[PDB]
């Protein structure tokens, strides 16, 4: 396991066949 | 002669299912709509076939016979004091070819007989109103050779009289034929030449047999002769009813020529018009 915090407002910030008719 | 079927709507189609390719070469026509191969609207139809059966086809008066009579004198050799007519709708072109649609038909008749007199010259007096006898003669039945000869007592043939003046007039026939539908065309002979026998014997005509034998009419004057000739014209009009039809044919193209299906004439009855122009 590990753990992620989002330290910041924008979510920018945050780490990464062959017949036929027609 | 009932309601023809409504138009449903269509809207665009993608299919393996192909209404419009056929193949005629079975003999059989494509029962296609216009919905099969175009969009079409809903349409609750209205018209009807009504006017197109084969009663309102025949429903009408047809002449067929223009039969003239005098009344002159016994002794003028010119003037023909009565006239035989052999009955068929031969004689004129119009019915005959509606009828001919078809190679059996089987019906009622009705005949009405428009006459006109009318003088043939001014001075010799002048006459009273007529009477005309029609005596039709059945097949096998004494042919008159005068007009006042004992024919005319009509005991058992049926017999007209006509007062002139009177609208015209009328009487209605049964089916009287001896089949069981009248034959428009009759593909055979009435004899078979046996062989043996002279040229001469056993020649029968091409298509002609006792099926259309129905009797003539024989129509006089009733009247003496006024010392001035009257001249009179019986025009027979006849209507068919309650009309049965089978096995319809192409309608005649050509003039006809004669009581058969010979032609002779107007062999080319159809105008030269260019393959690409409208
Ligand atoms: C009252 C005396 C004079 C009027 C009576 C004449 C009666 C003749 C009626 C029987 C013969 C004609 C029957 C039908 C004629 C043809 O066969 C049809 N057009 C066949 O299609």
């Amino acid at each position: 396991n590990y753990t992620t915090i989002n330290y910041y407002r924008d979510s920018a910030s945050n780490a990464a066949d062959r017949v036929m008719q027609l | 002669a009932n309601n023809l079927p409504d138009t449903q709507s269509s809207g665009p189609a993608h299919s393996k299912e192909t209404p419009a390719l056929t193949a005629v070469e079975t003999g059989a026509t494509n029962p296609l709509v216009p919905s099969d191969t175009v969009q079409t609207r809903h349409v609750i139809q209205k018209r009807t076939r009504s006017e197109s059966t084969v009663e309102s086809f025949f429903a009408r008066g047809a002449c067929v016979a223009i039969i003239e009579v005098d009344n002159d004198a016994p002794t003028k050799r010119a003037s023909k004091l009565f006239s035989i007519w052999k009955i068929t709708y031969k004689d004129t072109v119009q019915l005959r070819r509606k009828l001919e649609f078809f190679t059996y038909s089987r019906f009622d008749m009705e005949l009405t007989f428009v006459v006109t007199s009318n003088y043939t010259d001014a001075n010799n007096g002048h006459a009273l109103n007529q009477v005309y006898q029609i005596m039709y003669i059945p097949p096998g039945a004494p042919i008159p050779g005068k007009w006042n000869d004992y024919t005319w007592q009509t005991s058992s043939n049926p017999s007209l009289f006509y007062t002139y003046g009177a609208p015209p007039a009328r009487i209605s026939v049964p089916y009287v034929g001896i089949a069981n539908a009248y034959s428009h065309f009759y593909d055979g002979f009435a004899k078979v030449p046996l062989a043996g026998q002279a040229s001469t014997e056993g020649d029968s005509l091409y298509g002609a047999a006792s099926l259309n034998d129905f009797g003539s009419l024989a129509v006089r004057v009733v009247n003496d002769h006024n010392p001035t000739k009257l001249t009179s014209k019986i025009r027979v009009y006849m209507k068919p009813k309650h009309v049965r039809v089978w096995c319809p044919r192409p309608p005649r193209a050509v003039p006809y020529y004669g009581p058969g299906v010979d032609y002779k004439d107007g062999l080319a009855p159809l105008p030269e018009k260019g393959l690409t122009t409208y």
